[PDB]
């Protein structure tokens, strides 16, 4: 039914276990992807050239999944965490923020 | 372990730094050193253990009584 | 469940339909990804930062999937198509094989 | 198209080009020209109505009548 598509989520760190490493944030907006990748194809979604390929697969034989909807563009977070033992260090995490979904 | 992290950089030696979503947590502190962001966590007092209010001033970390 | 690796496929353009443009192969090994992004996660795989995120998260809210197991690298092709005039035409198609799978 | 491409080059004029899994069509051939590799499907004549058992020469691209 609904197609590939950005979604609202907030993450939670203290919900998730990890309150007790990570001091800062408290959460963040992470958002997620979901939605179905169809066919006919929907001319307004992004697809690599094999997701395009499976999608066609995928219509006639029906053992093969139709293409995901996965982030395709994310970003950076910092947050400040806990090392080893108990030093408070500031790092980057990469592909923390769906940014943009897309079909793979 | 879990999620993998770089550890971040920084330009000016010795003064403070501001880190959107980090640093704007009263309790938290950083200072560009080495090339490099050193952060800290404030410690508060333990407080009169009579104390039934309770408030902090704009901006500090640790909070008094007020009665 | 089985978990989240590479299958072989074979996909054969005279069957999806497009070999009335594409004049060399006659079809190609695209394989695909398919498997689970499981909870616990799995030392073995290839998460990206979001998708461990995720992965928490689904294990308590479970109306936020798992993360999808998709194509992480791919590598292109050649093929001989076929233009609006009939000209034969060589062109590289980005894309089209899957080398490696991972969770996204 | 449905799926996208971009065209081919080379490097050296009138070179015959080796493309894997294209060239190997003992029909298929290609060559560099404007910095861009040309490619030509040969066609095979028609042969007699009348027969009933044709060949083709190893790697030939053609079938004739044996027969």
């Amino acid at each position: 039914k609904s197609s590939c598509k950005r979604h609202p989520l907030y993450v939670d760190f203290s919900d998730v276990g990890w309150n007790d490493w990570i001091v800062a944030p408290p959460g963040y907006h992470a958002m997620y992807c979901h939605g179905e990748c169809p066919f006919p194809l929907a001319d307004h979604l992004n697809s690599t050239n094999h997701a395009i390929v499976q999608t066609l697969v995928n219509s006639v034989n029906s053992k093969i999944p139709k293409a995901c909807c996965v982030p395709t563009e994310l970003s950076a977070i910092s947050m400040l965490m806990l090392d080893e033992n108990e030093k408070v260090v500031l790092k980057n995490y990469q592909d923390m923020v769906v940014e943009g979904c897309g079909c793979r | 372990w879990l999620i993998t992290g770089t550890e971040a950089s920084c330009e000016n030696e010795g003064e403070v730094l501001h880190i959107p979503n980090i640093t704007d947590n009263p309790c938290i502190s950083c200072v560009c050193l080495n090339q490099k962001a050193e952060c800290k966590q404030e410690k508060c007092a333990p407080l009169a253990e009579d104390c039934a209010l309770v408030v902090k001033q704009t901006g500090a970390c640790c909070e008094k009584c007020k009665g």
